[PDB]
């Protein structure tokens, strides 16, 4: 899955 | 015979990889037009590939019983099959997992579509979270102006997905246990491959909690003097809406109304950037650039030609919420983020840029070897990065601070500053996982769900809803990532070794000395650094085919997850603060809140 911020 | 066997497990396996690849690249584009574009069809679209896959996944986990992989000399193929084993959710039934897909796009869709009527302006109600409502949590200093906007969001994107969020859960717990974890916290915590890891960062935890609470006190100490005793407590929980964050999770919105000397220097580049004429396009050829400036690879056409680095103007509905993504092809890498010209999306953009650095570094590697070492190391790698681009030193070097003295004063400001993001973010951080680990456990009974997650705020952040809340309040999807299911201790994870990254890039860079006055850790910049690129590439390129005590070591020659750096990091803040704290006779600690009726 996608790498988001905090 | 077993030596025939791993000969033939070997082949089995590349040519697995390969095919996994392709297939996720399809689920993956699927999902990149769902949160581009929201659309009851792509929806549809990206749910119906997802169980497509899924079952494919499960026959997958079914042929490694055909292998005597436990049996295997190569600890390199018993890795690989191991990997392929963990279905996670695609171990559910066929139906199970269909509605678990809908419930989770059920709540995703409904954080993304929040939209809140003006608080001057009762019928103006096009309002989204980014950017309208997070630019007055940030920017507005009514503080009722500030509960307004707190309630409605609260109301909307948390409360309204109570029973999908109940069917979540269910799911995560029937998934988890098909899988023959306890619940979806040990399936989690699976991923950091080390059987005493909570305990773990109970201990790092405890160690750095005492500085967490001086600066929690100076705070509410200051916000008294600004908003006076009606609003804010000597004694009690900070009001959660004064903090400058929708979720309190980070409070450096409010610096300049709690900064330790007022009248010295604050860095905040936003309004700079904007004279100087900056861009989204701009804030990511900087990025790049960092990254190209340490030895490291430079994005390919790919990411320029696909991304989306603008909120769009069109109606359309979409995720906001900034990510990175990997398509598993070759130099196919993405980031959407919904860009503003502010000094904080320069480091998102940074922190993002991160996780690009780290599929480029990896793509080379095996399918299932193309992650992080941990989820933890994923979230770090730009944050070392944003440490160097927030220094006085590197903001001076690019033209976006300006006539900067940097003495004892400024630097205390700097550290209070950093220290608002970084220290105050770790018990927020801890509790959104221990939440959800509560919950997947069956260790509450949902008669008390909401209140269990205000007690929990309050006894690790000691913060408040600004507002009475009850169980017929729903709270905690109002995070995103809570609405997502995305898990939140790698964020934990990623600010503390962050710091280890951070300090050993410093040392290699030449830019960090203990002992000697003119280095501070503080201000490390390591742009242009070929050393501390060169450390990176040691370990990001691993991906995840060596457990992540083998990564770190790659990097700086260390094995254990350790408080010691971002300590030491802070060391003359908290110096300066417990001195502060006494001198001006600052309560420490916080009441039992009141704000969420049982
Ligand atoms: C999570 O944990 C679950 C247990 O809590 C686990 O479920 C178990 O998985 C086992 C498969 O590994 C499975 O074992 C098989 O059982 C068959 C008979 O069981 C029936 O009767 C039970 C009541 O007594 C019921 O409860 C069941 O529902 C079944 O109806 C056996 O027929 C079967 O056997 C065959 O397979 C073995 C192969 O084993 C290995 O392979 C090679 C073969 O070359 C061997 O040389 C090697 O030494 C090794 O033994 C052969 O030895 C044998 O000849 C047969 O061909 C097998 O034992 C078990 O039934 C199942 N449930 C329970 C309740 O135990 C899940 O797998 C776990 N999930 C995950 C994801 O890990
Ligand atoms: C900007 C954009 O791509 N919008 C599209 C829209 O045109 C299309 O009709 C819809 C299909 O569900 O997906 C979205
Ligand atoms: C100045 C410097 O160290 N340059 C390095 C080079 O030595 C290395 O071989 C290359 C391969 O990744 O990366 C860069
Ligand atoms: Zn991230």
């Amino acid at each position: 899955r996608p790498k988001i911020p905090p | 015979a077993l030596v025939k066997e791993e000969i033939q497990a070997k082949e089995y396996l590349e040519n697995l990889n390969k095919e996994l690849a392709k297939r996720t690249n399809v689920e993956t584009e699927a999902a990149w037009a769902y949160g581009s574009n929201i659309t009851d069809e792509n929806e549809k679209k990206k749910n119906e590939i997802s169980a497509e896959l899924a079952k494919f996944m499960k026959e997958v986990a079914s042929d490694t019983t055909k292998f005597q992989w436990r049996s295997y000399q190569s600890e390199d193929l018993k890795r690989q099959f191991k990997a392929l084993t963990k279905l996670g959710y695609a171990a559910l039934p066929e139906d199970d997992y269909a509605e678990l897909l809908d419930t989770l796009s059920a709540m995703e869709s409904n954080f993304a579509k929040v939209k809140v009527c003006d608080y001057k302006d009762s019928t103006k109600c096009d309002l989204a979270l980014d950017p309208e409502i997070e630019e007055v949590i940030s920017k507005s200093r009514d503080h009722e102006e500030l509960a307004y906007y707190w309630r409605e969001f609260y109301d909307k994107a948390g409360t309204a997905v109570r029973s999908q969020f109940e069917r979540y859960v269910e799911l995560n717990t029937k998934a988890a246990k098909l899988n023959n974890f306890t619940s979806g916290a040990e399936a989690w915590l699976d991923e950091y491959e080390d059987d005493t890891f909570e305990q773990q960062l109970e201990d790092i935890f405890a160690d750095i909690r005492p500085l967490y609470q001086q600066i929690h006190g100076y705070v509410r100490f200051r916000l008294r003097k600004h908003y006076g005793d009606a609003v804010v407590s000597e004694t009690g929980p900070i009001p959660m809406h004064l903090l400058g964050n929708m979720w309190a999770q980070q409070w450096s919105e409010i610096a300049d109304i709690v900064s330790p000397f007022p009248e010295k220097p604050l860095v905040d580049v936003s309004a700079e950037m904007e004279k100087q004429g900056y861009t989204p396009l701009k804030m990511f050829q900087m990025g790049d650039d960092f990254f190209t400036s340490m030895n490291l690879t430079k994005l390919p056409q790919d990411f320029w030609d696909k991304s989306i680095i603008e909120k769009p103007t069109d109606g359309r509905d979409l995720v906001c919420h900034a990510s990175a993504w990997d398509f598993y092809l070759t130099d196919d890498v993405r980031i959407k983020q919904c860009t503003r010209v502010t000094q904080d999306q320069l480091f998102t953009v940074h922190h993002e840029l991160g996780h690009i650095q780290y599929f480029l570094q990896y793509q080379h590697q095996p399918f299932v070897y193309r992650t992080g070492a941990n989820p933890g190391f994923h979230e770090a790698v730009g944050d070392v990065l944003s440490l160097s681009v927030s220094t006085p030193k590197h903001l001076e070097k690019i033209g976006l601070l300006k006539d900067y003295v940097r003495d004892d004063e400024a630097r205390i400001n700097q550290l209070f500053l950093t220290a608002l993001d970084k220290i105050v973010f770790l018990p927020f951080a801890f509790t959104m996982d221990k939440y959800r680990w509560s919950l997947f456990r069956g260790e509450v009974d949902k008669a008390n769900w909401n209140c269990a997650f205000w007690k929990l705020r309050d006894e690790y952040s000691g913060i408040e809803p600004p507002v009475v809340r009850s169980e017929k309040d729903f709270d905690a999807p109002a995070k995103y990532h809570i609405s997502a299911d995305v898990e939140y201790l790698r964020y934990l994870v990623s600010f503390i070794i962050q710091f280890q990254f951070y300090k050993s890039a410093c040392i290699k860079a030449g830019q960090y000395d203990p002992d000697n006055v003119e280095l501070p850790l503080d201000n490390c910049d390591i742009y242009g650094s070929a050393a501390a690129g060169a450390a990176f590439h040691n370990m990001l390129s691993m991906g995840a085919s060596k457990p992540w005590p083998d990564a770190l070591e790659a990097f700086n020659g260390e094995r254990i997850m350790s408080g010691k750096a971002i300590a030491e990091y802070f060391e003359p803040l908290r110096v300066w603060l417990e001195a502060e704290n006494i001198k001006n006779n600052v309560h420490i600690g916080w009441t039992t809140s009141n704000k969420c009726v049982s």
